[PDB]
């Protein structure tokens, strides 16, 4: 318990620090930002075309003619500036498509991430997830996925099943490993050998049939106790 | 089988509306920033399309490749695996997928960032992945399991006791085999289970040839050819004429990039579902109902195809 | 100072012959990168690090230990 | 598989279960202590 908190402490020390040194960090919220800024620069500029009349400005217009030549130059900024709003408004409902596909997401990640525990491989970070928390962002969400990643890995022998007085017996959960002369049953995700047993294992049919079964004892916690 | 990309445009619209005409270039720009914006969208949509192919086949931070001796405990994955016959090391499975899916006008197709060949190699790095080391590869180091052993933790997975694949360790071996075998006689005889890539061939190639027709359209000008405007008309009629194809053309390039534009989301949203398949029944074991193929659910192999991928569930 | 790249002919960038994660894309399993003397270096795309695993029908390998790993999303 | 006390876990009595059965229920240690 007190190494896992300090490397939880030491992991959730790597954001503060690699948020205060890498501003580039919060990308996709910046560009979400960029994008609409971008839009409204691109339709405000638009007022500056001419889109064949006379003058952009339509005080030049109205000052400069009167209404049987007004009304023709009038005709083609009010044609151009209704094209640069239709342009907008269909890249804006595009863009709120993309950003209602991300909020879905988001809402899904609060609920299976935060709300829970994922099975989902990478949905909730990569490893195998443990928590998450939310953190407010603009426009945005930050979640903060704690996983679990399985970091020293050794080499074992290992057996699909092991044979004893004639049965198989299969690991309960686990899987059968040796050092290299003994034979162990160990959980899947961590290397904790225990004495393969009759309470670790259990029988199904005989040596036969497996591919690759090996011989070892199983030993029997009841017969000591009750011989002896 | 499943979208993951599209065909990459850049359009020069300078070129499809006008064309060497410095007289239509010079209306052309009393139009604004609609061409800087119409190149602007379709290189969002153009570099996005690497990126969902990215996302899809990049989840693999190593390229793992498979032992020179093929122990797997019978399993037969030789269709599956990359062939060293080929120039380029696809599968055989990838082969008939490869096999079944098939201007001057400023008009342009921009290459994929990953050459078929990388996207092969990232199929063979999660399939080589997935065969010797099974979920372990997608969480952090791959570790090394027997295949036997792998497919008897995912028999446990489905509540199945592992046992009872191990007892019948001969005939799981020889379903799989076999259901191999049957995937290269549909793919080898039925060209329509492709269709959802080829449609996205089909419809991309369609796009690009209805706005090359619509450069033969008058739009109500005496001529849709440009230079008979500039020939046989003078200035100050000319470009009452140039300009209703100028806004029949800027029309109709506003038409492909909006319908563009949603047909990326389209492929986007079908990348982000390969891509989510690619880590939940690729690198894991799905539990989700019918969500990595009808029943349930070991194991998934991906391949790639044309513009996509394919998933052997 | 010229390269044929399947993407169209490059030219300023220095063709190099090893391998680098992609900096610059160009298309077609090119990208390029500003590297030392200084120059524009153009390359085929690394697709990680190649790796073997050590399999058999009999060899498992488990983690002895972990990390517990926060990540931002 | 043959119904064991090994197999099978204990909760109340046979007055609250809608469609209990009965059936006789191997206790492995019995034999083995009897031996």
């Amino acid at each position: 318990q007190k190494l896992i908190a300090n490397q939880f402490n030491s992991a959730i020390g790597k954001i503060q620090d690699s948020l205060s040194s890498t501003a580039s960090a919060l990308g996709k919220l910046q560009d979400v930002v960029n994008q609409n800024a971008q839009a409204l620069n691109t339709l405000v500029k638009q007022l500056s075309s001419n889109f064949g009349a006379i003058s952009s400005v339509l005080n030049d217009i109205l000052s400069r003619l009167c209404p049987p030549e007004a009304e023709v130059q009038i005709d083609r900024l009010i044609t151009g500036r209704l094209q640069s709003l239709q342009t907008y408004v269909t890249q804006q409902l595009i863009r709120a498509a993309e950003i209602r596909a991300s909020a879905n997401l988001a809402a899904t990640k609060m609920s299976e991430c935060v709300l829970g525990q994922s099975k989902r491989v990478d949905f909730c970070g990569k490893g195998y997830h443990l928590m998450s928390f939310p953190q407010s962002a603009p426009h945005g969400v930050v979640f903060l996925h704690v996983t679990y990643v399985p970091a020293q890995e050794k080499n074992f022998t290992t057996a699909p099943a092991i044979c004893h007085d004639g049965k198989a017996h299969f690991p309960r959960e686990g899987v059968f490993v040796s050092n290299g002369t003994h034979w162990f049953v160990t959980q899947r995700n961590f290397y904790e050998p225990q004495i393969i047993t009759t309470d670790n294992t259990f029988v199904s049919g005989n040596c036969d049939v497996v591919i690759g079964i090996v011989n070892n004892t199983v030993y029997d916690p009841l017969q000591p106790e009750l011989d002896s | 089988i499943l979208p993951v990309s599209m065909t990459k445009t850049s359009v020069d619209c300078t070129m499809y509306i006008c064309g060497d005409s410095t007289e239509c270039s010079n209306l052309l720009l009393q139009y604004g920033s609609f061409c800087t914006q119409l190149n602007r969208a379709l290189t969002g949509i153009a570099v996005e399309q690497d990126k969902n192919t990215q996302e899809v086949f990049a989840q693999v931070k190593q390229i793992y490749k498979t032992p020179p001796i093929k122990d797997f405990g019978g399993f037969n994955f030789s269709q599956i695996l990359p062939d060293p016959s080929k120039p380029s090391k696809r599968s055989f499975i990838e082969d008939l997928l490869f096999n079944k899916v098939t201007k001057f006008n400023g008009l342009t197709v921009l290459p994929p960032l990953l050459t078929d060949e990388m996207i092969a190699q990232y199929t063979s790095a999660l399939l080589a992945g997935t065969i010797t080391s099974g979920w372990t590869f997608g969480a952090g180091a791959a570790l090394q399991i027997p295949f036997a052993m792998q497919m008897a933790y995912r028999f446990n997975g489905i509540g199945v006791t592992q046992n009872v694949l191990y007892e019948n360790q001969k005939l799981i071996a020889n379903q799989f085999n076999s259901a191999i075998g049957k995937i290269q006689d549909s793919l080898s005889s039925t060209a329509s289970a492709l269709g959802k890539l080829q449609d996205v061939v089909n419809q991309n190639a369609q796009a690009l040839n209805t706005l090359v027709k619509q450069l033969s359209s008058n739009f109500g000008a005496i001529s849709s050819v440009l230079n008979d405007i500039l020939s046989r008309l003078c200035p100050p009629e000319a470009e009452v004429q140039i300009d209703r194809l100028i806004t029949g053309r800027l029309q109709s390039l506003q038409t492909y990039v909006t319908q563009q534009l949603i047909r990326a989301a389209e492929i986007r949203a079908s990348a982000n579902l390969a891509a989510t398949k690619m880590s939940e029944c690729v690198l894991g074991q799905s539990k989700r109902v019918d969500f990595c193929g009808k029943g349930y659910h070991l194991m998934s192999f991906p391949q790639s195809a044309p513009h996509g991928v394919v998933f052997l569930h | 100072n010229v390269f044929q790249t399947r993407a169209g002919c490059l030219i300023g960038a220095e063709h190099v012959n090893n391998s680098y994660e992609c900096d610059i894309p160009i298309g077609a399993g090119i990208c390029a990168s500003y590297q030392t003397s200084q120059s524009i270096i153009a390359y085929t795309m690394s697709l990680g690090a190649e790796n073997s695993v050590a399999y058999s029908n009999n060899s498992i390998a488990i983690p002895t230990n972990f990390t517990i790993s926060v990540t931002t999303e």
